[PDB]
RNA sequence: UUAAGUUAGAAAGGGCGCACGGUGGAUGCCUUGGCACUAGGAGCCGAUGAAGGACGGGACGAACACCGAUAUGCUUCGGG
RNA sequence: GGAACGAGGUAGAUGAAGAGGUCUGGAAAGGCCCGCCAUAGGAGGUAACAGCCCUGUAGUCAAAACUUCGUUCUCUCCUGAGUGGAUCCUGAGUACGGCGGAACAAUUCCGUCGGAAUCCGGGAGGACCAUCUCCCAAGGCUAAAUACUCCCUAGUGACCGAUAGUGAACCAGUACCGUGAGGGAAAGGUGAAAAGCACCCCGGAAGGGGAGUGAAAGAGAUCCUGAAACCGUGUGCCUACAAGUAGUCAGAGCCCGUUAACGGGUGAUGGCGUGCCUUUUGUAGAAUGAACCGGCGAGUUACGAUCUCGUGCAAGGUUAAGCAGAAGAUGCGGAGCCGCAGCGAAAGCGAGUCUGAAUAGGGCGCAUGAGUACGUGGUCGUAGACCCGAAACCAGGUGA
RNA sequence: GUGGGUAGGGGUGAAAUGCCAAUCGAACCUGGAGAUAGCUGGUUCUCUCCGAAAUAGCUUUAGGGCUAGCCUCAAGGUAAG
RNA sequence: UAUCCUUGGGAGUCAGACUGCGAGUGAUAAGAUCCGUAGUCGAAAGGGAAACAGCCCAGACCGCCAGCUAAGGUCCCAAAG
RNA sequence: AACAGUGGUAGGAGAGCGUUCUAAGGGCUGUGAAGCCAGACCGGAAGGACUGGUGGAGCGCUUAGAAGUGAGAAUGCCGGU
RNA sequence: ACUCGGUGAAAUUAUAGUACCUGUGAAGAUGCAGGUUACCCGCGACAGGACGGAAAGAGGUGGUUCCGCAUGGAAGGGC
């Protein structure tokens, strides 16, 4: 027997037009290319969910420098001596919100700096 | 058997592969074929029954072409009968063929049958 | 009041989302028409003018259908 | 050559049983609670899905007149079997031979010349020469079993359902195109019923707003449903120092409040980021294709070969055409097919057998049995053979 | 001006493209015919396991085809690699 | 250390590209010229070389706002002397 | 449970999702079917529900069977813009 | 041509918020890297780029007992 087909086809192409909400002019109208744009989009998100592991890790990392400028040490010598004293089990993250919110924490930065001699 | 609980036998029908049907199937755009790549007038030739076949050839006393036949162990009777000697017929029972072999009619003489030939 | 600094808001028009319409005839239901066969019929018509047509026929326009100056019908025999 | 009986065809007739109550509803054939008919529960229609509402169906009948068949009467017509075998017949330029082409010892066809026998007679069994075996040429006529259907009647589809199915569901071989042969479309749907909008108002009209009909008027004449591209009106957030395959991750502010969920919308700023397809050693390219949206658009079927899996039976396994039977299952039909042993060209023998003098060697084959009938799936071959797309050749015609 | 003639392996009478209905180095229409093409383009849902080659020898071989090499699935040998 | 042999079914592939070693080759340094020989791409994303098919490091089942390193780096752009 | 593994083009193998129809069993639906529109739901993917609106008469579930079986590309064909 | 009133097409078109320079790169960079410039939207001109189109170069001898035409002779045997 025939076989017709267009409830499946149209279904399809409404569930990509759905997932283009949002994107500019034609593609959020046209199935062509806001096809195209999230196909493009899912792989943006597989990278980027990388690169935000990559990119907190460096802001943090900033934060601790500055803090730990405000000290008489740098960010090596710093967490070179948090690791020498094993106290250093405390994070980056961690670190940079005490430095945000407990300045007081510089308690670790006189282990460090008792540690560094 | 309901008619709405059918079940094949497990292993007998294989889905049937259809090609061109997408990438995700593996056989998508190029569809599984890839980029583009002395004779004679009439001769007598006689059946056979072994000795094996006779051994235990209770069938009939007489091994007639026809029993032979009948009873089914020889088929196409063809040109005719002929008893070759390959088996160990052991029982008191006469025998009729169009042709024989040495061993044949040595084993059917030592058995104590009849061995006449048409 | 002066000076030096910070910010806010602004829409000629535009972008995204939402609400509401227009246009256009996909889709879904449906069938007046097809397609492939089966079982029987019947396998020719014509000079006593065929097949196929032209022109005409209605109370009142054109067309289809029906009919032929006896022209939207005549006679008979049946059914109803 | 007619005449009587029977069965058909070409009109038709008759034909059982529920307004059951009650609920929703525009409408009951539907729900629930009850009954009936059935040789009739095929089908269509009726305001929604009917056996009992209608037309009908099963079963019974029915023909003035044309026809199609049978049966009988009538009608018409009509010898066979023997004994012999004295004597005649049994199919004329034929049977056969040459001569050429045709066809292609050659083979036949046709012509081109010839040219027997004839019962004690001839013709055949690949040639000729003999044995035997079958037949009787040169005159004519014959139904049935088979082939196909432009049509008519009754039906049937794991056939289509308006880009499909006929080119044509609609005034279709029409409209159009061509001098002509010829080529060849598009186009279905108000509502159960026109009940198809009296009347009032704006307007020249068209078209609207009320009123009215209707279950529905956003069912009002290309009048079921009505998607997308495309075109607009209103509004929540952002936007006039900013350089971009337009997204993605981080992220305030503002506005909302959901299939309550580590909610929805918009997003100032920061990081990263050279479309999709085809092709190529290699593409972001100055390789190729696509204006956008929608529909349609490509590995099938038949017959062979082979391999795997499943089922049945197993040294055996299986029927074909036909007959009967709803276009069915099935029953019978065993002719035939494949396998159960090989070797040698054959000759023949045989778990062996050929070659070779070889019991030399060598080759194959037994030397531990599994095939067969169906079905699914993979692949190969022949059919237009996964789909689309040349230049050329031939046949019959139409055109100054 | 009007009415006519010559037709396609032909005409326009051999010597001329100037052509025969937008067609001419062979007209047009229908059929053989869904011709043939080793050339060109395309072949539509998803996930899991494994995963190449672009090297040698022939083909009147011509970007095409065949045999080896390299991949995968199944069954056996088994422990050889 | 777990591969490799046979049989059977199914294939794709037949202009590869660049880089480094050699020193087979102008055997020497070669460039050549091919010859070998290894790697990567093809079929491989990620980090580095500003950008970069073939170079260096290294082979992405999927999440995490966890840690240690490779090549390469630590004045600012831009993580760290 | 303990290890080990999971980049991938040609290609080989496996497991599934949807569509139309048919058969059997079970059901929906005028107190509103298919279709269409919207949503912040569910599954590893193809996909599947549930609510609201429109629509105004048919549809789906389980197990089998058969295919005119799934579209983004063919300077595709037809329509609309 | 230009402004106003009326009417009203076509080639082309992957989407597009589409600067410049120096490099890099399979052909020539708008879209890659680094830098430099630039408030938003139009109207009329130019012909620079226009990856616009035009162009155009360019042997005998010699074995066989195999079968044998229904039957024999008479013919003919794989190698």
């Amino acid at each position: 027997p025939r076989v017709k087909g267009g409830t499946v086809t149209r279904k399809r192409r409404k569930k990509v037009l759905k997932l283009a909400k949002g994107y500019f002019g034609s593609k959020h109208t046209l199935y062509k290319v806001a096809n195209q744009q999230v196909m493009k989009s899912g792989n943006y998100a597989f990278r980027d969910r990388r690169q935000k592991k990559r990119d907190f890790r460096k802001l943090w990392i900033t934060r601790i420098n500055a803090a730990a400028r405000m000290n008489g040490l740098s960010y090596s010598r710093l967490m070179h001596g948090l690791k020498l004293s094993g106290i250093e089990v405390n994070r980056k993250m961690l670190a940079d919100l005490a430095v945000n919110d407990l300045t007081a924490f510089n308690q670790l930065a006189d282990a460090a700096k008792a540690q560094l001699n | 058997m309901k008619l709405h609980e059918l079940k094949p036998s497990e292993g007998s029908r294989k889905t049937r592969n259809r090609v061109g049907r997408g990438i995700g199937s593996g056989n998508g755009k190029t569809a599984g074929k890839g980029h583009k790549g002395f004779t004679n007038i009439n001769r007598k030739e006689y059946a056979v029954v072994n000795l094996d076949k006779l051994n235990g050839f209770a069938e009939g006393t007489e091994v007639t072409p026809e029993l032979l036949l009948e009873t089914g162990v020889i088929s196409k009777l063809n040109a005719g009968v002929k008893i070759l000697g390959n088996g160990k017929l052991e029982k008191k029972l006469t025998v009729k063929a169009n042709k024989f072999s040495a061993s044949a009619k040595e084993a059917v003489e030592a058995a104590g049958g009849t061995a006449e030939v048409i």
